[PDB]
């Protein structure tokens, strides 16, 4: 030769199953001082050339692994006592590549690859049988090491459709895995972490369904935290290390209600369907809670924080939404918490919010069954106008008078006997042109009320404040009418000494305010004192009029021919005389009447 | 015929309105006319009905005949029941009243109201002092010996002084006051005494102790010439002279004639109620019927 040509026989010639240690000769060689049978030798090396030491025991390995395939470290003696780089980092890589993990696997499988099937094996199947942490320590990162296969892997294996997390050891070999990739990656690092938001983007929902979750949460934290300033996954979805922050904060401290994938959704849907998710979330929310300050403190740190904008509701104003909760919590009759949320944004007398608590009064008020002041709607009501009074004042005005007012007489009016038909307070805004119908209605269903002109007469001028029903000046004449009634059920209840006093104070009333009253009182109500005059109790002794009334009832009469219709003042006339004639009658010194 | 009847339904209304026309200030001021004082809306209520049958005219009577009394008694009564209400002082409105009717006697209806007014103003007054007297005279028959004398003294002398009296004497018709005082000692005082069971010497005493405060507020001199009103107070006065006499100057008293105003039958009474029987009180007795009937 050539010591090429030495070599490559050696290589070839030497039995396959000889003890390395027979040919360590060869290597001290080295750490310091039928010919055509070639054609064998090359067909064997296939035409390779044998140029030392290092290339020798390459090639003596493989032709050696041909016959015994179990044993691959067979030439470990060879390269372990080596002296100073007779073999190449790259010999020892090889071994630390290839040979071991081989081995390892083999060893642990019970099989028996040959390295060169072993090396020549399609990657995709190569990670396919290393996969049925010792296997990821000393199969697995050696391998994608020395082959540089890293972003390969990592691409295959560590993605959406091998890491479903649907059970906690999936999650938990997520885990594993990610660890060791990254500790063998420092552009397959931006793969690996594109792949981690990739598997937490379409996963999620699995993920929330598994154990411990809070603590995986923060698990999976911990991790993200590190990632870089932008992430892109999938179609062409990109997510913001600020969005990530805050997306993760709202499963951690506030809600999982939404997946991660819907959260995402909720990013670009518009306006309108942002505020329909932010409601729901309040009400789902809201009806989970122990004590729902609890969720709105969450919110606060979240997707309520005016110190910051909202990164998932990206479209809603912070008014729109606490709009929207204000709705939500009075429907939901929590006025307590309404006061609270109203002082902390500083909403007092705000436009927007008197509109709506006024719109929940009329909601209320109109779904009230009875008047009474227990009622649950009359309460709500009656909290609602609390709230109106509280932080309200100003944007109220004289709104407020009238509804508290309102609430008022429909107390009252729930105390007694009414047959409009049971009677709701809603009714009573139906009568708006006729309020007197329902004095009417009461003075007939409750017999004692004629003698409780006072309050019939708060509940008539309440009636006409809180409706705001005009009054011009034409509460004298409402006072006459209403007295007019009050005359006329208690002659129905046979109390003719009380329907005397009101004809009389009514008379009065009239004679002051002029004779436009007088004239009024006469062609309007004549009626009431004719029937005055004209007066039998059933009840009296013998059937006979009591003197003392005689003269009374003759004095109406007289009163009454002064203003009465002159149609009618044939019938008044004769009434009067025949109440004279049967005084006259009577022994006046020793009466049996009166 | 239902023409008419129309035309005469709607002049009742004129006057009733022109009854309505007249000023308020009318009821309440008083002018002097021929001297009487009335009202001064007595002479616009005066032409009312002097315009009724002016209205009549209009149509004549013959058309009007037939309802003419009615209507003209329906509209005195109209406007009586409401000047009724317009008078403050009954007693002027009487006078009002009765000038209208004296100034035409053709409102007949006005007259029997205004006097069935008046009947029952007096009965009232009567009914007041009636009981009055009947409590003040139960009193004495029930406490002889310390009654109390209140009523009397307090609320009957007071009331005809101060309110019963002054307020007739406004009618300026003395008969009316003859009338009372009639009533008040015989109808009253003395037929409630007489039906006593028996009067006791203590209540005799009392009874005449009575009638002389009695006396007191029964005196108006005006009536002085009267007879009826004399015969009253001398019978009262001699009546307090027998509630305190013994038998023997009862019958010199008899002799004397003081019991001119007195039937027999009630100086027999008045000896029964008296007097204890005795034979000093039976021969009293027959011999008061005795010289009676010989008269």
């Amino acid at each position: 030769g050539s010591q090429s040509k030495y070599l490559e026989i050696l290589c070839v010639l030497w039995p396959e199953l000889d003890d390395p240690k027979n040919l360590l000769f060869l290597r001290e060689l080295e750490e310091e001082v039928y010919h055509e049978l070639q054609e064998f030798i090359s067909k064997k090396l296939n035409n390779k050339t044998l140029e030392n030491f290092e290339e020798w025991l390459r090639e003596r390995i493989l032709i050696c692994n041909e016959m015994i395939p179990e044993t691959p470290l067979l030439y470990s003696v060879l390269w372990e006592t080596a002296k100073s780089k007779v073999l190449s980092t790259k010999f020892i890589g090889w071994v630390e590549g290839v040979l071991k993990p081989l081995d390892h696997l083999n060893k642990r499988l019970h099989l028996i690859f040959k390295i060169n099937e072993w090396e020549k094996m399609p990657d995709s199947e190569l990670f396919k049988i290393i996969f049925d942490a010792d296997v990821i320590e000393d199969e697995l990162a050696p391998t994608l090491s020395y082959g540089k296969k890293w972003e390969t892997f990592i691409t295959e294996f560590f993605n959406k459709q091998q890491f479903s997390l649907k059970s906690d050891t999936n999650y938990q070999l997520f885990i594993k895995l990610y660890y060791s990739l990254e500790k063998g990656v420092k552009e397959a690092s931006r793969k690996l972490q594109s792949n981690v938001v990739d598997i937490l983007f379409h996963n999620s929902e699995n993920l929330f369904n598994l154990s411990s979750l809070t603590h995986k949460l923060d698990e999976l934290w911990s991790i993200l935290s590190g990632f870089p300033d932008e992430i892109t996954i999938e179609e062409q979805k990109t997510i913001t290390a600020l969005e990530m922050k805050q997306f993760m904060e709202f499963f951690i401290k506030c809600s999982t209600k939404f997946s991660f994938k819907e959260i995402f959704a909720i990013t670009q849907e518009e306006e309108s369907a942002q505020l329909a998710h932010f409601s729901s979330l309040c009400h789902e929310e809201f009806n989970k809670a122990n004590e729902i300050s609890s969720f709105l403190q969450a919110m606060y740190e979240t997707v309520l924080d005016i110190s910051k904008d909202d990164k998932i509701f990206t479209r809603i104003s912070m008014d729109e939404k606490l709009y929207s909760i204000l709705e939500i919590l009075l429907q939901m009759n929590e006025f307590a918490y309404i006061e609270a949320i109203i002082e902390r944004f500083d909403y007092s007398n705000n436009t927007q919010i008197y509109e709506l608590l006024v719109k929940f009064f009329w909601h209320f008020f109109n779904n009230a069954s009875n008047g009474l002041r227990k009622e649950p709607e009359m309460k709500k009501a009656s909290q609602t106008l609390q709230i109106i009074q509280k932080h309200m004042s100003q944007r109220a005005g004289t709104n407020l008078t009238k509804l508290e007012v309102l609430l008022e007489i429909s107390d009252k009016l729930s105390h007694y006997s009414i047959n409009l038909n049971a009677f709701k307070p809603s009714n009573i805004l139906e009568y708006r042109d006729c309020p007197l119908d329902i004095i009417s209605n009461l003075l007939e269903l409750n017999p004692r009320l004629y003698k409780d002109l006072p309050t019939t007469k708060s509940l008539l001028f309440g009636i006409y404040d809180s409706l705001s029903i005009n009054r011009e000046g034409q509460t004298g004449k409402v006072e006459v009418d209403l007295m007019v009634l009050h005359i006329d059920y208690a002659l129905v209840n046979l109390d003719f000494g009380t329907a005397y006093e009101l004809g009389k104070q009514v008379f009065e009333i009239c004679q002051e305010a002029g004779q436009h009253m007088m004239k009024a009182l006469g062609d309007e109500h004549w009626l009431t004192f004719y029937q005055m005059g004209k007066f039998v109790d059933p009840n009296w002794v013998d059937n006979e009029i009591p003197t003392e009334i005689i003269v009374l009832q003759m004095s109406i009469l007289g009163r009454l021919l002064e203003v009465c219709p002159l149609e009618e003042v044939e019938i008044v006339t004769s009434q009067w005389s025949t109440l004279e004639l049967e005084l006259s009658a009577r022994d006046l010194v020793k009466d049996k009447y009166a | 015929n239902i023409y008419t009847t129309l035309k005469f339904e709607s002049m009742m209304q004129q006057r009733v309105i022109q009854i309505r026309s007249i000023p308020e200030e009318e009821y309440h001021e008083l002018v002097s006319v021929q001297p009487i004082q009335v009202s001064v809306f007595v002479q616009s209520a005066a032409k009312v009905f002097t315009e009724f049958e002016q209205g009549c005219d209009t149509i004549g009577r013959s058309k009007v005949e037939s309802i003419y009394l009615y209507k003209f008694n329906l509209l005195q009564t109209a406007f009586f029941a409401m000047v009724s209400e317009k008078v403050n002082d009954w007693t002027q409105l009487y006078k009002d009243v009765r000038y209208l009717y004296t100034e035409n006697p053709k409102l007949l209806q006005l007259m029997e109201l205004n006097s069935r007014r008046l009947d029952l103003n007096l009965n009232l007054i009567k009914k007041t002092i009636y009981k009055l007297v009947n409590d003040q005279l139960q009193e004495l028959k029930d406490n002889e010996r310390t009654p109390d004398w209140d009523i009397t003294i307090s609320s009957l002398l007071p009331y005809l002084k101060k309110t019963a009296l002054p307020t007739l004497y406004k009618l300026e018709d003395n008969t009316i006051l003859v009338a009372l005082i009639r009533y008040i000692v015989h109808d009253l005082v003395i037929d409630n005494i007489l039906h006593w069971r028996v009067i006791s010497e203590k209540s005799s005493e009392n009874l005449s102790e009575f009638i002389m405060l009695l006396l007191s507020g029964l005196e108006i001199p005006r009536l002085n010439l009267i007879e009826t009103y004399r015969h009253s107070r001398e019978k009262l006065g001699i009546l307090s002279k027998i509630l305190t006499a013994h038998l023997k100057d009862i019958l010199e008293m008899f002799y004397e004639g003081e019991f001119f105003l007195f039937e027999t039958d009630e100086i027999v009474q008045w000896i029964i109620l008296l007097f204890a029987d005795t034979p000093t009180r039976r021969d009293c007795i027959d011999e008061i019927r005795r010289v009676r009937e010989e008269a």
